[PDB]
């Protein structure tokens, strides 16, 4: 089981340093390569730079000049990547990945989930999570609304309610604030009986929040 | 520097079908290349290396092949798992660079949206704004029309739109609209009705709510 994780979400302050780091578990970082990769809708998929713990040997992509370190700490099986005077063209999706080189040849065999960054000049807020309430099958959700920076998470029912689950993409407002639903469609014949909870996570605020959905009355 | 040119940028295919993805280096590259697959809302997970090296573990279907300068990734026996973007990327030399991705569709039966909408919360109005939503569930093809009446008048300018990615079981898409008012104007109308119009429907499907 070699997994990967990056660290959480956040906003980075304009001009300030973006910071992450990389949990490996199920293979050491004393062997094979370690790199870091940024993806965007517009400019796609772009490698950072790749690591070498035992020789500390590093190789940087250029068009970064000389914004960008990657570290490693071989008794924590953690690596990380800092990126100086942040700016929005670093708002991007960062992954953590290992690659290995095997004669002339080099890929990238085990990705982490990705981690978003934001780079604003503006704070974070956490988002009002309202209910989207419900009426042989009846559709309920949440509105996660008015929130900075993306993302949020949104679960139900603490993962027990997986089937028929839609988290749409955010929109992001006039506000400046995004916001998005998570609906999910479960039996008619549950919602007296059946409590149903939302659970959003919004990482880049440490704000958790959680709110049950039930059918309105009288 | 190695620039990667990948075609086609998108490609819709029906089950069982085979597509091919192209990438085109700068320069001869000596067959080092990767190949990878991004499922929606998901992380790239290895296919192929070094041009035409299938990973232990992955479907056969897949399969690569390239000389010189162009590079082919071809995925037989379609299922609608295989939606994602297929992405090649260039170790030949240092950047290390990516093509820009294809993505890949899939084209089923066509299928009717089962329609809901949601009225304001309490909790939100008495914060002053409130928000009507419209659920458009698991329908193909994407193209739909979502059109917010109050008062069974047309209304326009204060909603927005939020669709899903393609879905991996069933290859349906998901589409929500956002009216959002004050309060005020909120209160100013007492119908609020969704009307849609899509394809596997017989006539256009409203779906309404009373305020009080
Ligand atoms: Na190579
Ligand atoms: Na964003
Ligand atoms: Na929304
Ligand atoms: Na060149
Ligand atoms: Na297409
Ligand atoms: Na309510």
């Amino acid at each position: 089981q070699v997994q990967l994780q990056e660290s959480g979400p956040g906003l980075v302050k304009a001009s300030e340093t973006l910071s992450l780091t990389c949990a490996v578990s199920g293979a050491s970082i004393n062997t094979d390569y370690w790199n870091w990769i940024r993806q965007t809708p517009g400019k796609g998929l772009e490698w950072i730079g790749r690591f070498y713990v035992p020789t500390e040997r590093t190789e940087y992509n250029p068009s970064f000049m000389n914004r960008v370190t990657i570290s490693g700490d071989t008794s924590k099986n953690h690596f990380s990547l800092r990126l100086t005077s942040a700016t929005a063209a670093d708002t991007a999706v960062y992954f953590c990945a290992r690659g290995l080189w095997r004669g002339y040849f080099f890929w990238v065999d085990v990705w982490g989930p990705g981690v978003l960054v934001t780079v604003s000049s503006a704070s974070t807020k956490g988002p009002s999570v309202f209910p989207l309430a419900p009426s042989g099958t009846a559709a309920l959700g949440c509105l996660v609304k008015d929130y900075f920076p993306e993302p949020v998470t949104v679960s139900w029912n603490s993962g027990a309610l997986t089937s028929g689950v839609h988290t749409f993409p955010a929109v992001l407002q006039s506000s400046g604030l995004y916001s998005l639903s998570s609906v999910v469609t479960v039996p008619s014949s549950s919602l007296g009986t059946q409590t149903y909870i939302c659970n959003v996570n919004h990482k880049p605020s440490n704000t958790k929040v959680d709110k049950r959905v039930e059918p309105k009355s009288c | 520097d190695i620039q990667m040119t990948q075609s086609p940028s998108s490609l819709s295919a029906s089950v069982g079908d085979t597509v091919t993805v192209t990438c085109r280096a700068s320069q001869g590259i000596d067959k080092e290349l990767s190949w990878y697959q991004q499922k929606p809302g998901q992380a790239p997970t290895l296919l192929i290396y070094a041009a035409s090296t299938l990973q232990t573990g992955v479907s056969s279907r897949f399969s690569g092949s390239g000389s010189g300068t162009d590079y082919t990734l071809t995925l037989t026996g379609l299922q609608p798992e295989d939606v994602a973007t297929y992405f090649c990327l260039q170790d030949y030399s240092t950047p290390y660079t990516f093509g820009q991705g294809t993505k890949v569709e899939i084209k089923r039966t066509v299928a009717a949206p089962s329609v809901f909408i949601f009225p304001p919360s309490d909790e939100q109005l008495k914060s002053g704004t409130a928000s009507v939503v419209c659920l458009l569930n698991n329908f193909y093809p994407r193209e739909a029309k979502v059109q917010w009446k109050v008062d069974n008048a047309l209304q326009s300018g204060n909603s927005q739109e939020s669709v899903t990615e393609q879905d991996s079981k069933d290859s349906t898409y998901s589409l929500s609209s956002t009216l959002t008012l004050s309060k005020a104007d909120y209160e100013k109308h007492k119908v609020y009705a969704c009307e849609v119009t899509h394809q596997g429907l017989s006539s256009p499907v409203t779906k309404s709510f009373n305020r009080g």
